[PDB]
């Protein structure tokens, strides 16, 4: 949960080497002590579901596909399989250094 | 008379240490401390337009001085840029929070960046951490600055050095 | 020794300095008045700011004020502070 | 054995007590008792086998045949102290007396929303299932004729690219409450911080 | 400091720029976004609507269609120097009879005829039986600093200009590279598109020895994406204007103070 | 545009322009790093809700600030018109 | 026996709710039971504390600091003869010292040591 | 003020993740040792070097090493050895002598130095 | 309740894109193919046309009288 701090147009945000903009910033740090894993799955899925268009399963215990196969196929698709880009900044240009 | 009052008395940079024990209840969180642990550390190099980059954000107007490194191309340092805001006649020595494992050497030999040195307003060694601006830690390095140099000091360090590490954030990428 | 040494020397620290709930009073009243029509002790042609709170801080900062403080001492004793050029 | 061949209403269930001290029998068949359907298995087999899957997926029987035909039963709480239950088929063993349906159905509805539930923290999923019933989106395909004192309207509904197999069901697909956002996990101005 | 195409497909453009500092190719790619005219709504009159959209809904609807505006930026005067060489007007009269009916973008009569809608096939509203529509449209130049339905484009990206070397020979070079840069050639490593590397460095981490890369320092690698509204040219050739119109008076207003 | 002084001398100042972003606000700090004589260089928006930026500039006093900015919008002026040239012939 | 899942008079780990399995790798069904049934008491997690502070703040709202250093009564009774012992305030302590006389030290002769 | 000739001889990680650590033999009984990241490393693993430190701005090209920072340490070890030290912002420089820097006189604590590392293949 | 006019991401026009796509996906086709052939090659673009519900139909029977 939360509540919006600032809102920033797409010039300002920071984009991917395809141009493409996030909709939503989230914390790193309202992670790890929370330890909500499957959010972190769920981004991965949903990006993989974009890029297929293949419908994905998330139901407890019997998930297809896996992980691993929806990080290959987003490989096969033209994405790094960790679900990473390259991103640059809006504001001055620079790319990011992570 | 009640404005005054108000304004005398009760203004927040006036009420940085807390009653409740001598500390300090106001200072860094989250994006703050990894901030300044990446900022700090040791390998941290940073070029002319970085560094006006990151001073950008703050009061800062002045000379930058000679860069840390000349040759084979002029660097900046993390620990440099940081220094231009310590006192000129500042000194403490102490451990790092991330001193709790095996780079503990409770010394200021340590190839890890485990202890803090500072001498003159110089930071020469160590990283800044939770132990070192964090909140609610008393007898700390932000904690002897407030207690010697006052509130107004406190006051002018939290709005210029904790912006440089949001900045610093923001080139480098923090992400998990 | 009057009563502990500790006493004698808070009232030794305590004799030619202002506590804040002093320089508060001081300067809430010294406001109050100079807001109901009274002229300013300094220049106030090139201050910051022009609110009467402001000038009065400035007043008491050089001391032009002629107010004086009366500590009354729990035996009866009085002590006399003048804030006017100290 | 009365109940499973159709003799005996479903609704009397029956536990044996055998302690050390106590040899007991009790039978229930009043109202307002919780009890959940289970596979009966038999010597290692469930009763449910390929021929009556492949009359269930075209639709000749439905779950009441299965049911009447004495292959599945509803049995509460009581009756459940007797049973050896198997999550799933590959561990099943002479000494089991049951099989789960479905190992997801210990959830309620809003759980069965959560995609990798089983990934996060339990005070997260439970913190989730408050949350899910502030949210806004359609609530009536009739809106528009109702008069309520109260009522919201998401103007663009989409429907969750990760789903669950219950989401289907509910019908929560032609009544969605939120919307897919593209989602960057990073640090950026520090308006982020703390929940923002 | 030439200028040289790598691709124009459609409304894409795809450009290097040599010898320009960053801060001026990405003054451009916010310019292009910020600050170029482009014709949209910006109120509507209603008569009736009977649709299943509010007022407000059909009004944003309308708003976000873009319109071709090439020949709009020399008849119209634009929202910095702000009746007749200000706004157009654009109709939709419709009624559904005894079905359902789909309203689209050929519905939209504009009274002056070089301003049309850049598609005929966008979907308006739909329509119940013996439903109605009738409303009244003005339009006006703006731009996108104001509000993102006057911005000409959809992506704008500056990237560093990337350099790849293979030094040795490796398999897992055209596994792991996800834009396709690596390929196999008789039994060696080649480099077929050098330009389309990201700068991801995951083939560094594979064929650590195999492959160099680099970024070129003075080059830069520029995409913008038309709507529709404006040619891709004419786009980058506004953004630099009102750079040099505010260029210009921030340097009039400093002469006239010394 | 509207432009005012907070703190000019011979080789400082501190210049506030209301209207502007980082647009204009980026190009011109990276035109006064490559101008000769300039000591310091940066700006900065001091609330991102408010349209407005500050300039600040330290020379080594061989050339004035506001020389020096200046000289800076005439490099920017060069480049955005050798850009319209090279656009019109691709 | 917790679970139906289990045989009659199991206690190993796996039967009383040991979970081998990571929030990266997922949880079992009836580990996912046993983590829920171990969370459940941090959900119920004032009235006592407000009532005590209430209290305190009725008992010590009349004490004074004096021009002699003492604490008094805005009645007039001594309660101490000299604040805390020292006279010095939590609130200008060196985390309860008056001084840290190490840190005097490190304050002047730093830079050599 | 103090300068030699010497030869590389090691070049290991560290405990960061982009340190590296030049070690070196000098004359007269000297060792250094210092931290370089990826973008300084400039060095072979068994070349001939010179190095020198000075109060005074030396002369160096694109080609050498040269930075500045403050010597701030110096320990005697039991056999009668020094141990000096000097941080360039953050990069430390360890020296090996049997005499010291400042113990012999040449620097005093807390000077602010140069520190350059040029070829000696020219 | 009706596809919108454009990604909510980038700026691209997605509306005139749903009833071909909705048309040859029902017909048989890979999703994927059909939105490659469309134009559609940005995930965030992707996403606008698989997962929008087409309630409007449902609400022109329950439309408001005024
Ligand atoms: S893996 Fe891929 S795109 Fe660039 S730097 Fe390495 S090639
Ligand atoms: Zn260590
Ligand atoms: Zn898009």
């Amino acid at each position: 949960k939360g509540v919006v701090g600032i809102l920033i147009d797409q010039v300002d945000m920071p984009y991917t080497a395809k141009g493409i903009v996030p909709d939503i910033i989230l914390n790193p740090h309202a992670l790890p002590s929370r330890m909500t894993i499957g959010q972190i799955m769920e981004a991965i899925g949903g990006k993989y579901a974009a890029l297929s268009g293949k419908p994905v399963d998330a139901t407890p215990f019997l998930e297809t596909p896996k992980l691993q196969e929806m990080q290959k196929e987003i490989l096969k698709l033209g994405h790094l399989p960790d679900s990473t880009e390259v991103v640059y900044d809006g504001r001055t240009g620079q790319k990011l250094k992570s | 008379e009640a404005i005054a009052e108000a304004r005398e008395l009760m203004l927040v940079h006036k009420n940085i240490i807390t009653p409740r024990y001598g500390g300090p209840i106001i200072g860094g969180g989250q994006d703050y401390i990894s901030g300044a642990y990446l900022l700090s550390v040791k390998t941290t190099l940073l070029t002319v337009e970085e560094v006006a980059t990151i001073l950008g954000v703050t009061d800062f107007v002045g000379e930058l001085g000679e860069p840390a490194i000349l040759a084979p191309k002029p660097y900046y340092t993390g620990k440099q840029v940081i220094s231009l805001f310590l006192p000129k006649d500042f000194n403490f020595h102490g451990p790092a929070n991330i001193s709790k494992g095996p780079r503990a050497c409770k010394d200021e030999i340590c190839p890890h960046d485990s202890f803090i040195v500072i001498k003159n307003g110089l930071l020469l060694e160590g990283v800044f951490d939770k132990k070192a601006i964090g909140n609610q830690q008393p007898e700390s390095m932000l904690h002897w600055s407030i207690r010697e140099y006052g509130t107004e000091y406190g006051k002018w360090l939290m709005d210029n050095v904790f912006k440089m590490f949001i900045r610093f954030l923001e080139m480098r990428g923090f992400t998990m | 020794m009057t009563i502990d040494k500790i006493n004698e020397i808070f009232k030794e620290n305590w004799k030619n300095k202002l506590t804040k709930y002093e320089i508060a009073r001081i300067i809430s009243a010294r406001a109050l008045q100079l807001s109901m029509g009274a002229l300013p002790l300094i220049d106030t042609s090139n201050l910051k700011s022009d609110d009467v709170i402001s000038i009065a801080e400035e007043e008491l900062k050089r001391g032009v004020l002629p107010i004086t403080i009366r500590r009354i001492y729990p035996n009866g004793q009085v002590e006399l502070i003048s804030v006017r050029k100290i | 054995e009365s109940r499973r061949q159709g003799k005996l209403s479903d609704e009397v269930n029956v536990a044996y007590i055998a302690t050390d001290y106590l040899n007991e029998v009790h039978i229930n068949c009043d109202a307002g008792r919780v009890r959940r359907p289970l596979i009966i298995v038999n010597n290692g087999t469930p009763l449910v086998d390929t021929e009556d899957i492949k009359k269930l997926k075209n639709g000749e029987i439905t779950f009441d045949d299965l049911v009447k035909q004495g292959k599945i039963e509803f049995i509460d709480a009581e009756e459940e102290e007797n049973a050896y239950v198997a999550l799933n088929p590959q561990d099943l063993t002479p000494d089991h007396t049951h099989l789960e349906i479905w190992p997801s159905a210990i959830l309620g509805i809003i759980a069965s929303i959560i995609p990798y539930p089983e990934h996060n923290q339990s005070p997260r999923n439970t913190y989730q299932s408050a949350m899910a019933k502030q949210s806004l989106g359609l609530y009536a395909s009739n809106y528009q004729i109702r008069t309520d004192t109260r009522a919201h309207l998401l103007h663009y509904p989409q429907m969750p690219l990760v789903q669950t197999r219950m989401l289907g069901v509910i019908g929560y697909n032609d009544r969605p409450a939120g919307a897919n956002a593209i989602l960057a996990i990073m640090s950026y101005t520090g308006y982020n911080m703390e929940d923002s | 400091m030439p200028i040289s195409l790598i691709e124009r497909n459609g409304l894409r453009l795809r450009l290097v720029l040599e010898n320009y500092p960053l801060e001026f190719v990405n003054s451009i790619r916010r310019a292009s976004i910020l600050y170029v005219p482009v014709m949209a709504v910006d109120e509507v009159y209603f008569i009736e609507n009977n649709s299943p959209l509010y007022d407000e809904i059909l009004a944003h609807r309308l708003a976000l269609v873009p319109f071709v505006s090439d020949e709009a930026l020399e008849h119209y005067r634009p929202p910095e120097e702000c009746c007749d060489g200000c706004y157009n007007r654009v109709y939709l009269d419709v009624e559904a009879k005894d079905q359902p009916l789909m309203i689209y973008s050929r519905d939209l009569k504009s009274e002056d005829q070089m301003i049309t809608p850049v598609s005929g096939a966008i979907p308006i509203v739909l329509l119940g039986s013996k439903q109605k529509i009738s409303l009244e449209a003005r339009l006006r130049l703006g731009y996108g600093k104001e509000h993102i339905k006057y911005s000409p484009v959809s992506v704008s990206i500056v990237r560093y200009y990337p350099k790849v070397t293979v030094l040795g020979n490796c398999e897992k070079a055209v596994e792991v590279c996800p834009e396709g840069v690596f390929a196999m050639e008789n039994n060696k490593l080649v480099v077929k598109n050098e330009l389309s590397c990201i700068l991801c460095e995951e083939c560094l981490k594979y064929c650590a020895g195999s492959v160099s890369i680099e970024s070129v320092e003075n080059k830069f690698i520029l995409e913008i994406e038309s709507v529709g509204s404006l040619k891709p040219e004419r786009i980058l050739i506004e953004a630099s204007k009102s750079l040099l119109r505010k260029l210009s008076e921030l340097k009039s207003k400093l002469e006239a103070g010394k | 545009m509207e432009i005012k002084v907070i703190k000019e001398e011979q080789n400082y100042l501190e210049l506030q322009i209301d209207g502007e972003e980082h647009t204009i606000g980026n190009l011109l700090k990276g035109m006064l790093l490559k101008v000769p004589g300039v000591k310091f260089a940066a700006y900065s928006l001091p609330h991102p809700l408010i349209t407005s930026i500050t300039i600040k500039i330290l020379t080594d006093g061989s050339i004035s600030a506001r020389e020096a900015l200046i000289k800076a919008i005439e490099l920017a002026e060069n480049y955005a018109n050798l850009f319209i040239d090279e656009v019109k012939k691709i | 026996r917790t679970l139906s899942l289990f045989k009659y008079g199991d206690i190993a780990p796996e039967a009383r709710g040991f979970v081998k399995n990571s929030f990266m790798r997922g949880l079992s069904p009836y580990e996912m039971f046993f983590h829920a049934a171990g969370g459940r008491e941090g959900l119920v997690d004032t009235s006592q504390s407000g009532y005590m502070q209430r209290r305190l703040i009725n008992a010590l709202s009349d004490l004074r600091i004096e021009y002699d250093g003492t604490v008094r009564s805005l009645y007039g009774d001594i309660v101490q003869v000299v604040y805390g012992d020292d006279a010095v305030h939590p609130m200008y302590s060196a985390h309860s010292k008056s001084v840290n006389v190490n840190r005097v030290i490190e304050r002047v002769i730093g830079w050599k040591r | 003020m103090m300068q030699g000739t010497c030869k590389i001889s090691s070049i290991e990680k560290g405990a960061l993740k982009n340190l590296y650590v030049v070690k070196m033999d000098c004359d007269n009984d000297l060792k250094i040792e210092f931290d370089i990241t990826k973008e300084l490393s400039i060095f072979s693993k068994d070349e001939e070097v010179t190095f020198i430190i000075s109060r005074e701005k030396p002369e160096y090209s694109e080609k050498d090493f040269c930075a500045h920072g403050y010597l701030f340490l110096e320990r005697q070890q039991e056999d009668g050895s020094f141990i000096d030290e000097i941080s360039l912002y953050g990069l430390i420089v360890k020296i090996l002598s049997k005499n010291g820097l400042i113990n012999s006189k040449l620097f005093k604590m807390m000077d602010h130095v140069y520190y350059c590392v040029k070829k000696k293949a020219h | 309740m009706i596809i919108p006019i454009r990604c909510f991401t980038c700026g691209a026009v997605v509306a005139d894109k749903w009833e071909p796509f909705s048309n040859r996906v029902m017909g048989g086709e890979d999703p994927e193919k059909v939105l490659t052939e469309l134009g559609v090659n940005r995930y965030c673009c992707r996403r606008m046309l698989l997962s929008h519900v087409n309630i409007i139909r449902e609400i022109i029977h329950y439309t408001r009288p005024i």
